[PDB]
């Protein structure tokens, strides 16, 4: 292909800095983009650079072009977990409509987000309607816990994810487990690793 | 479009036995896909030399062959250029005169 | 006073087939040619580099072998956008450079004809179509004055990189741009009425004065042909005169040219 | 400058005819379409420079283009391939050289339909202890059962959407991981503090879309016809 990125994909902890690159064999090279593209969603801009030898920046991203050497960089100063997704490069042969768009494959960026105040607990969580019907939900655990698949292929157990309650500044990790199969939320996440002070009421 | 014209003309005085340069200026015309020949008594010259194809002012085409050749009491020269503008190849003679 | 013209021809056949060929001049004496089978511009005089070092000359190029390319597209591109406005065959003209003046003056040109008719140019900082072009082509210039790093490229070939190039090629060219070549004449005849022919052939530069005479008399009913190259740019031309038969006695043919410092050519029939 | 995609998702069978349609009314001359699939950078299939004119893009072939209008662009397939499952992109512009992209749209092409089922969706309320140990109260929404995966959930307070405490697992889980035709599973939390959930007058819904078959669409089988649907539960808060 004309457009190649570098890493194919990367994880960073939250507050760190990182660069991505692009090459291209593109002939002519007119412009070139940054497109941010989170998952499901679509293409948002990030930044064009135009020049022979350019900089710009968009808040905490800035970017390089040196067009002699067909080279760009994107560096993200500070990663928020906000900067979890696909970053695209793409090169403009031309300065219209007569243009084609040649299109990198993009580079993964995952963020891990920095739990503060951790507080690793599992809870029993009872259904609306059907309330002998339930989920043991595992939260409040650091980034260094590990989730795993269970024991019993009838048990199901779901990876971790990590919520923001955005106005009171709060990030917290969780899984949940459920199973009809003598099923109990003591016995759920027996097949993972969990902190020793984890809190299981009642 | 446009239908070209030719001259047939020597580099040098023409003397038979000697030889000479015999040019074929084709001009005039419009589209620039042409095809000329230059003949020996109605047959085709081998090694027949083409200046690149320019344009004028009023930007129709040119272009010059040229060929040696040793004229003779006996022997016919001729260009014969094919172009869409004319049904039938066009042939020009050398005069000589 | 010199023009110097680079001249570009493109036919495109069909939506896959085309070809672009250029050819350049100075005067009347060709610098450069750059065949559609040729990935490189070639030199046909030893000077045609001018005063450009080594570094300038491979860039200047590497712009016009990234333009001949893009132009390609581009045209086939914007037949796409006029469709069925506009349909193939067509054929695509471009003559520019710049004509270079006394002192430290030139102007400069780019213009371009379409199906053989002078259409659009690049005037100051844009393209513009000119006066009798249609309305259609109002699409492609807008088009084309969207691509700024265009505009700024061709400014630049225009004002500045046509006239140094042209100042450092005059320079460079001097002694074959002023040679001096002589005309060897020879007479003859063609049909009571006889058509009497002067050939002048083998001058350099063209300006020349062939005339028909009767000893000190100009005889006033020459007509004098089209200037015709030669292949070794040298010229050809020849001057006829309408007589009578037998009228043909004491006639001589007189040529003029810089090449024969006032020893005038005269030959009797 | 502003451009649209109608699906945004959609379900096709082999042999299907889909069209995907794309709108735009920034009065831009010139259109673009494009799929991206994993590995490759976008690619283009087909484009226009107005009304009544299609181009051949890079990749056209299985797809047939339509520019009725300066407004309407449309990518035809007249005969799904699952190799057509992808991401779809719109775009136009003007003179200049700047393309403005549509959000996406997602398709895919099974073989057959006969295994589409929608989501049954339940949701559980915050456990007691949660609160008092937190002062936060975690809602979990499960949508089970259903077939394929495109699915989207969302969640729901007093009739305006929140993302604010949301997360949704990155992708479905397999119910059935030994099966080529495993039905799935999806779950989603929405934590937010105690006195907001205590508030009796807070409802809270969380909802599925699902893409499943049109109402052309051919069906065989005795059970309901698996449409193109929302499911959603609900709950109110309470002291
Ligand atoms: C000129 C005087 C000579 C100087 C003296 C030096 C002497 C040396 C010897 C010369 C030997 C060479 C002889 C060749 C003769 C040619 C002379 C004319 C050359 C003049 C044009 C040079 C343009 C250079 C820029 C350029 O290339 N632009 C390209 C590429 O653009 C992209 O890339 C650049 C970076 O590389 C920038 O990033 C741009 O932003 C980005 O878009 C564009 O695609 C451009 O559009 C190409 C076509 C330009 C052109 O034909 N326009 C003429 C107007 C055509 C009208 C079409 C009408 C039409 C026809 C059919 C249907 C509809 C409309
Ligand atoms: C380049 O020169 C032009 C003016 O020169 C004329 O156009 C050239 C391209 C060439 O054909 C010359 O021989 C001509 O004499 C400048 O154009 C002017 O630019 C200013 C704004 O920058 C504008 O207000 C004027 O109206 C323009 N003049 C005309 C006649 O349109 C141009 O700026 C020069 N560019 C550079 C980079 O030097
Ligand atoms: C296009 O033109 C060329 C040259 O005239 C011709 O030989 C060729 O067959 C044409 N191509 C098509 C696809 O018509
Ligand atoms: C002219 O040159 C281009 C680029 O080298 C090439 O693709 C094309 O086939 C050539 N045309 C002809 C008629 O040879
Ligand atoms: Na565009
Ligand atoms: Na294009
Ligand atoms: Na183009
Ligand atoms: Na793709």
């Amino acid at each position: 292909t004309q457009v190649e990125q570098s890493p194919q994909s990367l994880v960073v902890r939250q507050g760190e800095n990182c660069v991505l690159q692009c090459n291209y064999s593109v002939t002519p090279d007119n412009h070139l983009r940054w497109f941010k593209q989170d998952t499901g969603k679509g293409l948002v801009s990030l930044t064009v650079l135009v020049d022979q030898k350019d900089k710009t920046s968009n808040g905490r991203y800035s970017a390089t072009l040196d067009k002699d050497a067909k080279h760009s960089t994107l560096h993200i100063t500070a990663t928020l977990l906000d900067d979890t997704a696909t970053y695209i490069c793409v090169v403009g042969d031309r300065g219209s409509a007569l243009g084609r768009l040649h299109f990198g494959a993009g580079t993964q960026l995952i963020v891990i987000p920095d739990i503060q105040n951790p507080d690793p607990a599992v809870y029993q969580l009872r259904d609306s309607k059907s309330s002998d019907k339930s989920v043991c939900l595992f939260t409040d655990f650091d980034s260094q816990t590990n989730v795993s698949q269970s024991k019993d292929s009838d048990v199901y157990i779901t990876d971790k994810c990590v919520l923001d309650m955005r106005s009171m500044d709060f990030k917290s990790n969780s899984a949940v487990a459920w199973s009809n199969k003598d099923f109990a939320c003591a016995n759920a996440f027996n097949n993972s690793i969990i902190p020793e002070d984890t809190f299981f009421p009642s | 479009q446009k239908t070209p014209q030719i001259q047939v003309y020597s580099r040098h005085p023409p003397e038979n036995g000697k030889p000479n340069i015999l040019n074929c200026y084709v001009t005039q015309f419009h589209p620039p896909h042409i095809e000329i020949q230059m003949l020996k008594n109605g047959k085709k010259i081998p090694k027949v030399e083409m200046s690149d194809m320019s344009f004028s002012k009023d930007w129709s085409f040119y272009i010059l062959a040229h060929t040696e050749f040793t004229p003779t009491e006996t022997d016919t020269y001729a260009c014969r250029v094919k172009h869409a503008s004319m049904a039938e190849p066009k042939t020009v003679y050398w005069d000589r005169d | 006073n010199y023009t110097f013209r680079c001249l570009q021809m493109s036919s495109f056949a069909n939506r896959s087939w085309s070809r672009t060929d250029s050819v350049v001049w100075l005067g009347d004496l060709q610098t450069h040619r750059w065949s559609n089978d040729s990935a490189t511009i070639s030199f046909t005089k030893p000077w045609s580099q001018g005063k450009l070092s080594n570094q300038q000359w491979e860039k200047l190029q590497h712009m016009f072998q990234v333009y001949r390319v893009s132009f390609t597209r581009d045209i086939q591109e914007l037949v796409k956008m006029m469709s069925p406005k506009e349909d193939y065959p067509i054929e695509i003209q471009l003559s520019a450079g710049c004509e270079m003046y006394p002192g430290n003056a030139s102007e400069s040109f780019l213009h371009v004809a379409f199906q053989g008719k002078y259409v659009v140019r690049f005037w100051g900082t844009s393209w513009q179509t000119v006066p009798g072009a249609p309305s259609w082509l109002d699409l492609p210039i807008k088009v084309l004055n969207a691509d700024q790093g265009t505009s700024a490229t061709v400014q630049m070939l225009l004002n500045d990189t046509c006239p140094l190039f042209v100042r450092g090629l005059l320079e460079a060219g001097k002694s074959d741009l002023e040679k001096q070549e002589k005309p060897v004449a020879w007479l003859s005849s063609v049909p009571g009425h006889r058509q009497l022919v002067c050939h002048v052939s083998g001058f350099y530069p063209k300006p020349v004065w062939v005339m028909w005479m009767r000893g000190d008399q100009e005889q006033q009913g020459t007509h004098r042909g089209d200037f015709l190259p030669n292949a070794d740019e040298t010229w050809y031309l020849q001057a006829t005169l309408d007589v009578e038969a037998g009228e043909e006695a004491g006639l001589a043919c007189r040529v003029k040219h810089s090449s024969l410092g006032g020893q005038d050519i005269i030959l009797y029939w | 400058a502003a451009v649209t995609q109608s699906p945004r998702n959609k379900v096709a069978v082999t042999g299907g005819k889909v069209t995907l349609s794309c709108n735009q009314t920034n009065n831009h001359n010139n259109m673009y379409w494009y799929r991206q699939d994993t590995g490759h950078g976008l690619r283009l299939i087909h484009y226009s420079y107005g009304a009544g004119s299609t181009e051949k893009g890079d990749i056209p072939d299985g797809y047939k283009a339509s520019r009725p209008s300066q407004e309407n662009f449309s990518l035809i397939l007249e005969l799904a391939t699952p190799s057509q499952t992808s991401v779809y992109f719109c775009a136009s512009g003007d003179e200049g050289y700047t393309q403005y992209f549509g959000p996406g749209t997602r398709l895919l092409v099974l073989e057959d339909l006969r295994n589409v089922t929608p989501p049954k969706v339940s949701l559980f309320e915050p456990s007691k202890a949660e609160i008092s140990h937190t002062q936060k109260a975690t809602l979990v929404c499960l949508a089970t059962g259903f077939y394929p995966d495109h699915v989207e959930l969302s969640w729901w307070v007093n009739g305006k959407e929140v993302h604010s405490g949301v997360c949704t697992d990155p992708q479905p889980l397999k119910e059935q991981p030994a099966l080529n035709d495993s039905r799935y599973s999806l779950s989603s939390r929405l934590r937010v503090s105690a006195t907001f959930w205590q508030n009796p007058r807070n409802h809270f819904r969380c909802q599925v879309q699902f893409y499943g078959l049109s109402e052309n669409d051919e069906w065989t089988q005795d059970r309901a016809k698996p449409v193109t649907q929302i499911v959603s539960a609900e709950a109110w808060g309470r002291a």
